[PDB]
C-alpha cells in the first residue's frame, strides 16, 4: 500500500551552491526559520509551504534540493511523474492520497517533485483518462493544508514551466528563475572545482577562469573541471621518461613524468610505477585551456528565448 | 600570481599547433605502417615547418 | 518484472576496430583505468558518467560496443529502445526503475541504450502521454546514484543527435561523433576481412579497394565481402562445365568450374561431385569490381551536414 | 632492410611527442629531424 520512497541523506552544504542567494534566503525562512523558532508563525502569519523553482538544466536546481535536504534536519521526500504514480487503473490518486496522508503524519516533511510539468493535461489521452484526474488529485490535495496548519513542504522542479497548466499555477505559492551563472558565481565555483589539488592556485587567474567560461552551466563547469583533472593522467599515460624529485629526507624515492632528454631520464611503462613512489605533472593553466577548448557552444539561445520571456513576465514572482 | 590575461591567446594557439603537430606524427605513423614513404616524408615536413613557425 | 538483459561475452577485440584510437582512449580511462586502479579516486577526481556515440547508421556503433562488453571485464547490460515502450498504457517506467536498481546492485556495471533518438525521439503534442513520462523518468533516474559512489557508465548511440533535447544535451554527458570510416580505416577492414580463402595477393589491391570503395560503411564493406565469398559459389551453381587441374598425387582429378568452350570441360553438375575433388574458383579482383557495381552509396550529403553542424555545435564533447 | 629503419623513425616520433608533452621544443625539434633524415635516408 505505502510503498516507501528514499529518504537518504546527500552531503551537500549550503557553502557548495555558489549564487543567487536570495534563493537561499527565501529557504532558510521557509524551512529553517519555522523550525527554530515555532512562537514566531502564530496567528495570521501562516508559512510558505510550496516552492518551485525553473530554469535550464544544468544550474543546480537537483544541487539545490540536495543541499536543501543535507541541511533540513527532516524527512525529504524525492520523487517523479513516472515514480510511483500508475497502475491498471485508478489507484495512482490512492497512492497521491496515502502519499500526502504521510506527509501530514511526519511534520517537518518535504516532498520533492522533480519535472513538475511532466504531470499535465489539458486536450489528449491523458486528459480524456489518467493525467486530467491525476491533475485534480494533486490541486485538491494541494487546497485544505494549505490553509491553516501544515509540516509539509512542496518543492518544485522544472526546466519548460509553460508547458505546465495554468490549473496549478495560481494555486500554488512561490516560484524563482535560476539563471545560469554570472562571472561571479562562475569564479566562486572553479575554486570550490579545485578542492585539495595542489598547484595552480593563482587567485588572480580565477577570475579569468570564470571570465573566459560565459553562459556555461554548473554541470558544464563539472565536466570541464573533470576533463582538466585528466590532463596529467593522459600525460602520464603517454609519458615514458620519469625521474626522481623527494630527497632521501623523505621516506623514499619518487618519480615524475620528465622531458626525454634529461640526465635522470629514464624510460618504462606508467604501469610498472607503484603509488607510494607516485608523482603527477602539476595543474597548469594550460590542461584548463584544453579542457575549455573541448567545451563548444553548450546552451542554445532558444532557451533563453522562452525563459527570459516568462521571466519579463512571471520571473521572481510567487505564481 | 603573475599574469596579463594577453598571453592566454598565444597559450592556447601554440597548444592547438602542438595539437595539429602530433596529429602529422600519427599520420605519418600510419603511413609507414601502409609503406608510403613520399606521405610519411610530407607529413613530418608539415610538422616540421609548423615547429619552426613558432 | 526482470525483464531478462544479455550480459555474455560478444568476444570482440580492441584489436578488432578501426580508428578513432582517441575514442577507444576514453574508453579505456572511462572503463579500464577504473577496474584496474580504483583508489586513484579519492577526493576530486571522479569517474565520467555518460557518454554518446552519434554518427550515421552502419558505423560499428553496435560492433563498438561488443568489443566494449569484451573488454570492460564487468558486468554489462544491453537494450534497444524498442525494447520497454509500453505495456497497458498506464505501466512503463517501473521496469527502467526496476533495470536501474540492478545495475546499480552491480557495481561496476555499464549500461549501453540504442538508438536514444526514439523514446525521446522526440515530438510535441503526442508526447505528452507516455512519452513526456518516460523523458522525465532518464532525467530523474540519472540524477539518483549519480554523486559520490558510481560504478554505472551510460552508453547511448543516437543517429539523429540534432533531435536529442537540450534537457538531456547539457546533462547526460561526453559526446563522441563516429564517422564513416576513411580509406585507411577501408583498407585495414578489408584486411581484416579475409578468412581462409588464398584470394587475390598483396597489399596493392587492397589500397586499391579501400582508395576505390569511398562513403560506404563497415556494414557495406561487410556486405560486399560476403558477395565476393559467395561469387565463386555463384560460379559453382551456373557453371555446370567443370575441369582437372590438379596431379594424380592427390585423391583424383580436382575439378573446377571452366567455359562450355574450354579443353577438358566435363559438364555434369555439382550434385555427383565428391568433397575431396573440389576445386573452388579463386577470389579475383573481379568479384570485388562486380560488387562495387553492385554497391549504391547509403547515406545523403545533407545528413552528412547535419552531423557536421552538431559537431560543428557540440563535437567530440558532451556539452 | 626496411624494418628496424621504421622502427627506429617510429621510436623518435615518439620521443618528439614525450618532448612536446613537457614543452622541450628544441629536443623535438632536432628529433622529428632525425626522423625526416632517416626516412630519406631509407
Ligand atoms: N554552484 C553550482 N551551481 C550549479 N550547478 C552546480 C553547482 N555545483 C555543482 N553543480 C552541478 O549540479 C549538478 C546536479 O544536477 P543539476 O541540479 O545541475 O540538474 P538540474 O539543473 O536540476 O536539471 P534536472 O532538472 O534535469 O535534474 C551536479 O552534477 C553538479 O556538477
Ligand atoms: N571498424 C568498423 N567500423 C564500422 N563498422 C564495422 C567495423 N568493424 C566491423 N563493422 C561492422 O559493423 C556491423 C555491426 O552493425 P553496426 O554497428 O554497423 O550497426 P549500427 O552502426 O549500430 O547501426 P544502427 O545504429 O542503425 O543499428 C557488422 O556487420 C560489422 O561487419
Amino acid at each position: 500500500l505505502s510503498s516507501a520512497i528514499l529518504s537518504e541523506k546527500p552531503n551537500v552544504k549550503w557553502e557548495d551552491v555558489a549564487g543567487l542567494e536570495g534563493a537561499k534566503e527565501a529557504l532558510k525562512e521557509a524551512v529553517i526559520l519555522p523550525v527554530k523558532f515555532p512562537h514566531l508563525f502564530k496567528g495570521n502569519r501562516k508559512p510558505t509551504s510550496g516552492i518551485l523553482l525553473y530554469g535550464p538544466p544544468g544550474t543546480g536546481k537537483s544541487y539545490l534540493a540536495k543541499a536543501v535536504a543535507t541541511e533540513a534536519n527532516s524527512t525529504f521526500f524525492s520523487v517523479s511523474s513516472s515514480d510511483l504514480v500508475s497502475k491498471w487503473m485508478g489507484e495512482s490518486e490512492k497512492l497521491v492520497k496515502q502519499l500526502f496522508a504521510m506527509a501530514r503524519e511526519n511534520k517537518p516533511s518535504i516532498i520533492f517533485i522533480d519535472q513538475v510539468d511532466a504531470l499535465t493535461g489539458t486536450r489528449g489521452e491523458g486528459e480524456s483518462e489518467a493525467s486530467r484526474r491525476i491533475k485534480t488529485e494533486l490541486l485538491v490535495q494541494m487546497n485544505g493544508v494549505g490553509n491553516d496548519s501544515q509540516g509539509v513542504l512542496v518543492l518544485g522542479a522544472t526546466n519548460i514551466p509553460w508547458q505546465l497548466d495554468s490549473a496549478i499555477r495560481r494555486r500554488f505559492e512561490r516560484r524563482i528563475y535560476i539563471p545560469l551563472p554570472d562571472l561571479a558565481a562562475r569564479t566562486t565555483m572553479f575554486e570550490i572545482n579545485v578542492g585539495d589539488t595542489p598547484c595552480v592556485l593563482t587567485k588572480e587567474d580565477y577570475r579569468t577562469l570564470g571570465a573566459m567560461t560565459e553562459g556555461y552551466s554548473g554541470s558544464d563547469i563539472a565536466v570541464v573541471v573533470k576533463d582538466a583533472l585528466m590532463q596529467p593522467i593522459r600525460k602520464i599515460q603517454s609519458a615514458t621518461h620519469f625521474k626522481d624529485v623527494s630527497t632521501e629526507d623523505d621516506e623514499t624515492r619518487k618519480l615524475t613524468p620528465c622531458s626525454p632528454g634529461d640526465d635522470g631520464a629514464i624510460e618504462m611503462s606508467w604501469t610498472d610505477i607503484e603509488a607510494d613512489e607516485l608523482k603527477e605533472p602539476d595543474l597548469t593553466i594550460k590542461d584548463f585551456l584544453k579542457a575549455i577548448k573541448s567545451t563548444r557552444p553548450t546552451v542554445n539561445e532558444d532557451d533563453l528565448l522562452k525563459q527570459e520571456q516568462f521571466t519579463r513576465d512571471f520571473g521572481q514572482e510567487g505564481n | 600570481k603573475s599574469y596579463t590575461k594577453d598571453e592566454l591567446t598565444k597559450i592556447m594557439d601554440r597548444a592547438s599547433k602542438i595539437e595539429q603537430i602530433q596529429k602529422l606524427a600519427k599520420y605519418a605513423i600510419s603511413a609507414l605502417n601502409y609503406e608510403d614513404l613520399p606521405t610519411a616524408k610530407d607529413e613530418l615536413t608539415k610538422a616540421l615547418d609548423l615547429l619552426n613557425s613558432i
